[PDB]
RNA sequence: CAUUGGUGAGCAGCGAAGGAUUUGGUGGAUUACUAGCUAAUAGCAAUCUAUUUCAAAGAAUUCAAACUUGGGGGAAUGCCUUGUUGA
RNA sequence: UGACGGAGCCAGCGAGUCUAACCUUGGCCGAGAGGUCUUGGUAAAAACUCCGUCGGGGAACGAGGAAUUCCUAGUAAGCGCAAGUCAUCAGCUUGCGUUGAUUACGUCCCUGCCCUUUGUACACAC
RNA sequence: GUCGACGUACUUCAUAGGAUCAUUUCUAUAGGAAUCGUCACUCUUUGACUCUUCAAAAGAGCCACUGAAUCCAACUUGGUUGAUGAGU
């Protein structure tokens, strides 16, 4: 893993970072409940849940 | 230049690895040369084998300083600098002063709060060949690592019996003259590496005039070294000693610089194998 | 080749022309001579090209997109940036091929790794 | 290679000690030093010139060596790279001491100022940053990205207002006074900026060729059609005669080899740009040769310091009758050409000694222009000799007080 | 050639010349370009390249490089003794 | 959205991030008001990018940093350096370049490490 | 306490017989404007053919002729060049 | 060239199911080994800013003589934290940050130390 | 410190037998199986075109005139004698 780290060529982009992002220190925020869209809720969904 | 220096490891750790691929087929084609030569039969492989015989006109056209030195072993002189651990003591500095002394186009430098990964990137970027950073105990120094920097080798010594010119005697002052070398006693491949180290951390070339001799003598795993004056008397030579005296002894050889500190290991000394003491570079 | 082995012309000739040809990068090693006539092909030639080190350094994800990042203009060798996808990149070139400044792009890895500074407008 | 031009001849050829690429060169005023520094290496080369070895080769940069060149007063080369960064090596003299300077970008040009004073640089994201050499501050730049014309190609697929191939300037050079900048690049546009208002004062376009391609601004959407653009096909089959068809190219050749070993069509652009040591001009060479650009008092009215009662009429009258340190300074004050040729020729032989002494301050400039200019191609040369002689016997510890207004002139 | 326009220009050079040649002596108009005008005048050779002095073609002379010429007989003992020390030294090293 | 820009100070081994998006004109360090930076002493050290340009610049955006790293004396470069480059970068984007222009020879003819990192990378001798 | 993350319910403010995003089609510009067709010194444009044919002039390389081929070995039979037997 | 309180305020390296004392006074249980509890004795971020307070030591000492050594920018000097890496290191050694300067940056005059005294290479000059 | 002779100890080599496929019929063998001018219908396999996702990126650019869509304002009609939501 240290090796990774010294050779990372910091110009790469893959296309994912649009939906994937990060801290502010520096690591890498993952959700708990799996895809980019189950994050949260609406107002009508939540209406009828309730 | 970052992105130069770090291709360029890359590079040149694959073409060695290339290298050890083929010293098998280095093999293979000196068996013809010799059959071409005199007549003796081949063997099943090289026999049935046709790549290789295809391919044997050029190859027949193909065919020591070690690797990282060859690219400018005559050419350029060196740039050393010579630099103290961190916060020394008085007799640390005095150390360091004369061992600038010893190799000449030596640079002192002190250290306090230059971290390490700034002195290696500070010396790469100005361009100094290479790094002697020195270590105390008390007074006595004991140890002394010198690592060569576009990405080559770092020895690591260990050094005991020391004396100093300028705590011993005031008899005078150093030549500072392009000095002789003497390496004695240096025979197994890996005192051929340490040879050439040394001799390349040394000067151009100099005269046959030059009185000043330092001699690195090989006694059992033990490096000793010494400077020395003389004159030609004409029955013999008078030599005068100067210059610290001090054991030396090699105990790591790595690869990267030293800062690196997970570059691969050419040699580490191995204290607590069943067989350490019996052998000679082991 | 058909001239005789002990001949420092043909000695000279061979040693500098795997020179020039490792140096332009089409191929990899030095030491074997008879790469000259075996590993010297077209393939070779073309994975030095210019959309393929994008990929191999990972400016892409394929060399489809380093085409069409090169077409659209984001990538730059130095100071003068390459519409041209079928530009031959010399080893110290390839130091020096990168982003082009204020792309989108660009913006994106640094928001992402979250170090865009804007007074760069990087 | 050096090369006199007397007898026409190398008399040395400096060169590397592994072979590199050179991409610049600098020479000492006393012409003894001559650095080189290549994109290749980083490290500027300083050779000597009789001894052909090399002293040295000065390290420090981290990216390739963009440009060079030597303070011809106090003898300092200030070299500035890729880096992000100038350094100011000052290399005569025990010294060996070196002072680097951080600029916000890219640099890719450099000029220093005749004075010796100051650097100016320009880096690719659009400003000429001045610099004062003393210090090191930072006394002036003027941003740039805007006023340049970076047109659209033929083989692009995005527009002009985006396309960065071209929004720096890659060339600069200050004037003989210390005043201007003419900057030039790999655009359309060579721009000439005052150094100390820090605004510009014209904007030249190159060309206007449509067979070359930097040069519309926006194309034409007649041409672009489903096949793709319409100027991008092949006609070569059109061709009647073989050597017409034939057509090698090695594929993305980026400018190098002959203009048919690249099938793409040129690109404007200025290579590099001078001011002219004597007269009023400037020159820059770009792709179709080497613009000349020049001036005529004879055309523009620019008088100096008027009033009412200044007309050609009077000073033909101050002429006739014989005041004639007034009618030459009528003369100068209305600044027409004519009228300053025609007095300059009236005064006579006895009386210029005087009139020369008896000059003012302000108009000695203008007078050593207008002999320049009559000088190069007049007969009169007692005439002008016998001025030239007056004018530098009279007031010669003047201009060698206030040197650099006078570069040019004298 | 065509591997140096392929690559569009950014090689690594040759390794080195240096190959003796001929030049000869021709005025200057007639080594430059045809056009109305001229440049230049002086001779392409240098006059000391069309006589440098050296070593005189007798043996009763010594003639040193400054042009100054001394036969054996005028000189005293000592003179002799010592221009002997000078070429000794000169022709030790060369 | 928000017009919002991001922009980094730097000194030893400090580090201080300011945004600054369009508002009314708060001033924030850490989560307090800047009129609270701390060492007192070097509080104009802080205050010397808001006061070389007027405070009105300031009375029309939020500008709110977070620093860490360092000691007393660095946090205080690493604050005014950020502040100083949030807001010509500002200018540059939501207003004019001509302002852009003032901002930037004001901070750079009183001090241009305001502008640029005071980097002293070593020098072997 | 933040949110510089969504989805909404509401004000202040702006505010002339309404407003806000998205998209199809055609016209004009994108280079500096001298009109259409033909067998063309003229006719036609409602039509070129029931004068549209004549006369004159007009025939080197006696065949220069793939400047047009990826590299290495070859070529039975082709092709090609040089010789040759019988007409 | 400061003591003593409070109160504010900021680091960078360290992350192997592995990290760590010695005696003692007695009670209980066990056949013993030992187990459980009880009792006493000895070993192991700082600077900085802010607010109030204060104004010789239990016989050797009040910042260290002559001499010599070392030193040119994150340098001299202060200030703490962490590790302990096949040699060395615990009477300690190497790292890591934090505040951060005065004085030269010239000259060969002194003590030295080298060097060349053959333009040689090709203009021009000297 | 070196090569010769001898002594021992390892390492490495043959391929026979039967079949099918290769000649624009026939690979050599009679122990072998195929010569037909099309009409529908079912299931299956690859491809175009149009949209699109991971997941974005760039717009041959400007004005005019004209249609079309979506959401709010407004008005009209149905609506607590039950609107919209909602698994027999």
């Amino acid at each position: 893993l240290r090796e990774k780290a010294k050779e990372r060529n910091p110009d790469e982009y893959y296309h994912a970072m649009h939906s994937r992002k990060t801290d502010a220190k520096g690591l890498l925020i993952s959700s708990r409940h799996g895809d980019e869209e189950d994050e949260s809720l609406s107002m009508d969904q939540v209406k009828l849940l309730k | 230049m970052l992105r130069r220096q770090a291709r360029e490891r890359r590079e040149y750790l694959y073409r060695k690895a290339q290298e050890l691929q083929d010293s098998q087929l280095q093999q293979k084609r000196q068996i013809i040369k010799q059959a071409l030569a005199q007549g003796k039969p081949l063997p099943k492989e090289l026999a049935e084998d046709e790549s290789l015989q295809k391919d044997f006109r050029y190859d027949q056209s193909l065919k020591q300083v070690d690797d990282e030195y060859a690219a400018t072993s005559g050419i350029m002189d060196p740039r050393i600098i010579v630099t103290t651990s961190r916060d020394p003591s008085t007799r640390l500095s005095q150390f360091a002063k004369e061992i600038k002394l010893l190799f000449p186009n030596a640079v002192r430098l002190n250290r306090g709060n230059y971290v390490m990964p700034n002195l290696v990137d500070a010396c790469k970027k100005s361009g100094t060949t290479d790094l002697v950073v020195l270590h105390e105990h008390r007074g006595v120094p004991t140890s002394l690592t010198i690592s060569h920097f576009p990405h080559g080798p770092t020895a690591q010594f260990s050094l005991h019996n020391v004396v100093m010119r300028h705590d011993i005697i005031n008899a005078g002052n150093q030549s500072e003259v392009n000095p002789h070398l003497i390496f004695d006693n240096f025979t197994t491949a890996l005192g051929k590496r340490v040879v050439c180290i040394l001799k390349h951390l040394f000067n151009a070339g100099p005269k046959k005039d030059s009185e000043r001799v330092i001699t690195f003598a090989n006694r059992g795993d033990f490096i000793s070294v010494r400077q020395h004056v003389y004159v030609r008397t004409r029955e013999g030579v008078e030599i005068a000693e100067v210059g610290p005296r001090f054991e030396m002894r090699l105990f790591e050889l790595r690869l990267g610089t030293l800062e690196n500190k997970d570059a691969d290991v050419e040699w580490q000394l191995r204290r607590f194998i069943r067989t350490a003491n019996k052998k000679d570079y082991l | 080749s058909l001239l005789p082995p002990t001949d420092p012309f043909r000695r000279k000739h061979e040693q500098l022309l795997l020179d020039k040809l490792y140096a332009m990068g089409v191929l990899t090693t030095k030491s074997k001579i008879s790469d000259l006539e075996n590993k010297v092909t077209v393939s070779a030639i073309c994975r030095r090209r210019l959309p393929v080190i994008m990929h191999r350094l990972k400016m892409a994800e394929t060399i489809q997109d380093a085409v069409k990042f090169i077409e659209q203009g984001h990538v730059r060798v130095g100071p003068n940036l390459i519409n041209d996808p079928a530009y031959l990149v010399t080893r110290n070139m390839e130091d020096y091929v990168t982003w082009v400044d204020n792309s989108k792009i660009k913006k994106t890895l640094l928001r992402y790794r979250n170090q865009i500074d804007d007074f760069d407008f990087s | 290679r050096a090369w006199d031009l007397i007898r026409y001849r190398n008399f040395r050829t400096f060169t590397g000690t592994e072979r590199i690429q050179f991409n610049c060169l600098a020479v000492d005023p006393s012409g003894e030093v001559v650095c080189a520094g290549s994109l290749d290496n980083f490290d500027i080369h300083v050779w000597s010139v009789q001894t052909g070895q090399l002293l040295d080769a000065l390290s420090g940069h981290e990216g390739p060596v963009s440009c060079l060149s030597f303070s011809q007063e106090n003898s300092v080369l200030a070299s500035a790279s890729w880096d992000k960064t100038i350094r100011i090596w000052s290399i005569f003299g025990r010294s060996q001491q070196v002072e680097p300077i951080e600029v916000y970008s890219d640099v890719l040009a450099l000029s220093m100022r005749p004075d010796g004073k100051e650097v100016a640089v320009s880096t690719l994201k659009g400003q000429i940053s001045i610099f004062n050499i003393e210090d090191a501050k930072q006394v002036g730049n003027i941003d740039c990205r805007k006023d340049i014309i970076s047109g659209r190609f033929n083989q692009d697929r995005f527009t002009a207002k985006n396309s960065e191939r071209s929004k720096f300037f890659t060339t600069i050079h200050y004037s003989f006074d210390g005043m201007a900048i003419v900057a030039g690049g790999n655009n359309n546009s060579i721009c000439l900026y005052d150094v100390p208002n820090e605004v510009l004062l014209k904007r030249f376009i190159v060309s206007r060729n449509m067979a070359l391609n930097g040069t519309l601004e926006f194309l034409n959407s007649k041409k672009m059609t489903e096949a793709g653009s319409l100027d991008l096909i092949d006609d070569a089959g059109e061709n009647s005669d073989l050597e017409d068809r034939i057509d090698n190219s090695l594929p993305g050749s980026q400018r190098g080899g002959d203009l048919s070993t690249r099938k793409m069509r040129p690109e404007v652009r200025v290579t590099s740009v001078q001011f002219s040591p004597t007269a009023n001009a400037f020159a820059a060479a770009s792709t179709e040769g080497l613009l000349i650009y020049s001036t005529n008092d004879t055309i523009l009215f620019d008088p100096f310091d008027l009033d009412v009662d200044v007309t050609p009429h009077s000073t033909v009258e101050a002429l006739r009758e014989k005041q004639f340190l007034n009618a030459l300074v009528m003369a100068f004050r209305l600044n027409e050409e004519y009228l300053i040729n025609k007095v300059y020729e009236a005064i006579p032989i006895k009386e210029i000694p005087l009139v020369a002494s008896n000059i003012p301050a302000i108009y000695l400039p203008r007078i050593l222009k207008f002999i320049g200019d009559f000088a190069i191609e007049s007969q009169h040369i007692e005439f002008n000799l016998i001025w030239i002689k007056a004018l530098l016997s009279a007031s010669g510890g003047y201009i060698n007080e206030h040197k650099y207004l006078f570069s040019t002139a004298m | 050639y065509k591997l140096d326009v392929l690559s569009s220009v950014h090689f690594v050079p040759k390794p080195a010349s240096t190959s003796l040649e001929i030049r000869v002596e021709t005025p200057t108009i007639s080594m430059e370009d045809a056009q109305p005008l001229y440049m230049s005048n002086a001779s392409s050779l240098a006059p000391q390249e069309i006589y440098n002095v050296g070593k005189a073609e007798k043996d009763g002379e010594i003639r040193l490089k400054n042009g100054v010429a001394m036969s054996k007989e005028e000189l005293t003992r000592e003179d002799k003794n010592r221009l002997r020390r000078a070429l000794k030294r000169k022709r030790s090293k060369a | 959205a928000v017009p919002s820009v991001q922009t980094f100070g730097k000194k030893k081994s400090a580090t201080a991030v300011a945004h600054v998006k369009a508002g009314k004109g708060l001033i924030k360090v850490n989560g307090s008001p800047i009129t609270l930076v701390e060492p007192e002493i070097l509080r104009f050290k802080v205050y010397e990018p808001l006061l070389l340009v007027g405070l009105d610049k300031f009375s029309n955006i939020d500008i709110r940093v977070r620093v860490t790293g360092g000691g007393h004396v660095s946090q205080v470069y690493a604050i005014r350096q950020a502040i100083a480059k949030g807001l010509v970068a500002y200018h540059q984007k939501y207003v004019d370049e001509q302002s852009k222009n003032e901002l930037k020879k004001a901070f750079t003819s009183y001090d241009r490490t305001l502008l640029i990192a005071d980097s002293r990378r070593p020098e072997p001798k």
